């Protein structure tokens, strides 16, 4: 509808399709199996952030509930985007730069945010592989290490923090990270964490060495394995002592948060993060199916198992949760017991859970002033099951806990951390694949230096600049960049895209197109969403974000040992030096969109 | 008295180093 010339004589033409792929079995990868694709997409969309972001969120925001807005929001943003990203890659035959540089080719800058956001998300998600593998190393052992306080030198009293926090607190910030009190104290590069930040980019080449012939037999393992133990982690989490008061705490409608501007925006960019959307991958992996592959028919497949699995986790987590409130509500009930019978000189069996109120009463009435000194605890559950941990925490301080206090502790240790290794290399494959690409249609080297060589330079390059992450304050830097990045880029990425494919390719060229592959012109379904529905539906979710940025009161968690009233929380206030760093990994992938959309305009007018 | 943490990382180690040695040299083969 936008008036661009030159068109044809840019991109492959109808009648030309059919002769193409006789001649790009050379000279271009391809699939060997159907199966090989799906599980390569179900692994780039489900990984890491259905274990710790969904099931805080789902309930969080009133769950039970929060599932109608996740659901329609999906249906609506998701679907639709999904499906004309399928079927974009697989007409103009290219990678994600190429897609966006043959319609229009002034517009080239979505394929430069999308190789600019993929470097940003896969370089931090690799440094959350590093941690969990530093916990799958320490496992093999029968007290495991976060189980027990060491000792301080005089062999008479525990370590002073471990002793006023928890042991397995314990093993994160100073075992682990050895973590300091601000993001402005920074030490050494703490050589532990090091070697296993090597180790995991180094089983990253392996499985990415020889682009896409190598990363198949990789997804089969690496995408099938998480399934199964998420299963065998259900028969178990729903036996032990409190799940179906995990389930249910999950599953309570608070219809009241509906009303809310912020429940919509993380359930909109849920979304976008439950799929890989914006990312310049799923492009890149729908251009090697055959020219009739149904795309319609993979766009729901891949869509139902994405909202399948995300209430499936839900399921495993809070049913540890519940577990965990449970066990802490058992020890924290026996121990408001264990102070009458060593005062009021009662037998052991005496005074248990059924009768604790009335033989308060009972002592109190039989002598008076000996109950004063008596210090009882207010513990009750629904305060044990609403702590609002997230991002880290519900793998490293929350589910590893629970996994010490079951009979086979080494055991459920070992399946567990494997389980988040692969969900982490079938996100990294997918992120790899969306950096790779985009620097050989740039040709920054000769077409010598085989695939091995790329490659190569990449898990090298990304490896330098993790440093940054293994200093002391580096906690402080990954908590950072996370959400800001990803969010700003992919809503913005993801608008464009809807947008140059209707506007400026033309939605009735589209259409053609797509018929000439299956038949049966879309619905009125599919024409409504790409039209009106799902480009103003994705301007609220970015209306919404400068309404909760501009009142939120930014801020952000330390640990601080050597601090009054030490183990509750604490908030101070970024420095002014971090909106310099807000600005490069959230602006700059942003502005490269209309940036390079001024360079080219005015470099021939 | 062995610092376990260190010799399952190497058990680890030595499966990746000798994966991508022979990885690459296949590759250079066949290429
Ligand atoms: C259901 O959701 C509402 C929405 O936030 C919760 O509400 C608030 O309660 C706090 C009390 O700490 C007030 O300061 C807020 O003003 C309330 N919000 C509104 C919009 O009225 C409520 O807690 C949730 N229900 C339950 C049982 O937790
Ligand atoms: C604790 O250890 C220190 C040396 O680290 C020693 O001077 C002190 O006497 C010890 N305390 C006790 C109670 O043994
Ligand atoms: C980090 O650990 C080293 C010993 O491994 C210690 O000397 C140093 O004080 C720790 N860093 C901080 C900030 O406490
Ligand atoms: C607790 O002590 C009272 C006092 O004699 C007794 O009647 C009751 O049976 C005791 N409870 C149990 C479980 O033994
Ligand atoms: C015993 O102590 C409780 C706790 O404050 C109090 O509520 C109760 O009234 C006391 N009993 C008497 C007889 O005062």
């Amino acid at each position: 509808v936008l008036p661009n010339p030159g068109l044809d004589a840019r991109i492959p033409s109808l009648a030309e399709l059919e002769t193409i792929e006789q001649e790009e079995a050379s000279s271009r990868p391809k699939w060997d199996n159907k199966a090989q694709y799906m599980l390569t997409c179900l692994g780039f969309c489900v990984g890491l952030g259905n274990v710790w972001r969904f099931p805080y969120l789902c309930q969080s925001h009133g769950g039970g509930a929060f599932m109608i807005p996740f659901l329609i929001l999906l249906v609506l943003e998701g679907i639709p985007l999904l499906y004309l990203e399928f079927a974009i890659g697989q007409r103009l035959r290219r990678g994600s730069l190429g897609v966006w540089s043959s319609i229009h080719p002034a517009l080239k800058g979505l394929g430069l945010a999308s190789m600019l956001t993929s470097f940003m998300v896969g370089l931090y998600y690799n440094t959350i592989i590093s941690w969990i593998m530093w916990y799958l190393f320490n496992s093999f052992q029968e007290p495991l290490p976060w189980s027990d306080c060491p000792l301080n030198e005089n062999q008479t009293g525990y370590v002073d923090e471990c002793a006023r926090s928890s042991p397995v607190d314990y093993f994160w910030y100073r075992e682990t990270l050895n973590i300091s009190t601000s993001i402005s104290d920074s030490g050494s590069i703490q050589w532990w964490m090091l070697l296993c930040l090597a180790c995991a980019w180094s089983v990253l080449y392996m499985c990415t060495i020889r682009g896409i012939e190598t990363t198949g037999k990789a997804v089969y393992i690496t995408s099938t394995l998480p399934y199964v133990v998420l299963t065998i982690f259900l028969i178990r989490g729903l036996t032990l002592k409190g799940a179906t008061n995990g389930i249910v705490f999950l599953f309570t409608p608070n219809v009241t948060e509906l009303a809310q501007p912020d429940t919509w925006l993380d359930a909109g960019a849920q979304v976008f993060f439950s799929f890989s959307l914006a990312f310049g991958g799923l492009i890149s992996f729908s251009s090697y199916n055959s020219v009739h592959n149904n795309c319609e028919k993979d766009s729901v497949i891949v869509s139902i198992i994405n909202g399948f699995t995300s209430v499936y986790v839900a399921i495993v987590v809070y049913s540890v949760i519940g577990f965990r409130a449970t066990q802490r509500y058992d020890d924290c009930f026996s121990t408001n017991i264990l102070t009458l019978i060593n005062g009021f000189d009662l037998p052991e069996g005496n005074v248990t859970q059924e009768n604790f109120v009335d033989m308060q009463q009972r002592c109190n009435a039989s002598d008076p002033a000996a109950y004063a000194q008596l210090v009882f605890q207010t513990c009750d559950i629904n305060a044990f099951l609403s702590e609002a941990v997230e991002g880290t925490g519900l793998a490293f301080i929350v589910f590893t806990e629970a996994i010490t206090k079951m009979p086979l502790s080494p055991l459920w240790s070992v399946l567990f951390f494997i389980m988040l290794f692969c969900l982490g290399l079938s996100s990294m494959f997918g992120n790899m694949e969306g950096v790779v690409v985009p620097l050989q249609d740039l040709r920054v080297i000769p077409p010598k230096w085989p695939k091995e060589v790329l490659t190569g330079l990449i898990c090298l390059g990304t490896f330098l600049i993790g440093f940054i992450f293994t200093l002391n304050s580096g906690q402080y830097w990954l908590s950072l960049l996370d959400s800001y990045a990803g969010s700003i880029p992919l809503l913005i990425i993801a608008f464009c895209e809807m947008f140059s494919v209707v506007y400026v390719y033309g939605v009735d060229r589209f259409n053609k197109d797509i018929e000439f592959m299956i038949g049966h012109k879309p619905n009125i379904f599919w024409q409504v969403t790409w039209r009106v529905v799902s480009p103003l539906l994705m301007l609220i979710i970015f209306l919404f974000f400068f309404v909760v940025e501009v009142s939120q009161e930014l801020t952000y968690s330390i640990w601080d040992p050597g601090y009054e009233e030490f183990p509750k929380s604490q908030k101070i206030s970024y420095p002014n030096w971090v909106y310099v760093v807000v600005v490069i990994v959230a602006g700059v992938p942003s502005l490269t969109i209309p940036g390079y959309a001024i360079y080219k305009l005015i470099r021939n007018h | 008295p062995v610092s376990i943490w260190l010799i399952v990382f190497g058990v680890v180690m030595g499966v990746i180093v000798v994966g991508i040695v022979i990885l690459i040299f296949t590759g250079i083969r066949d290429r």
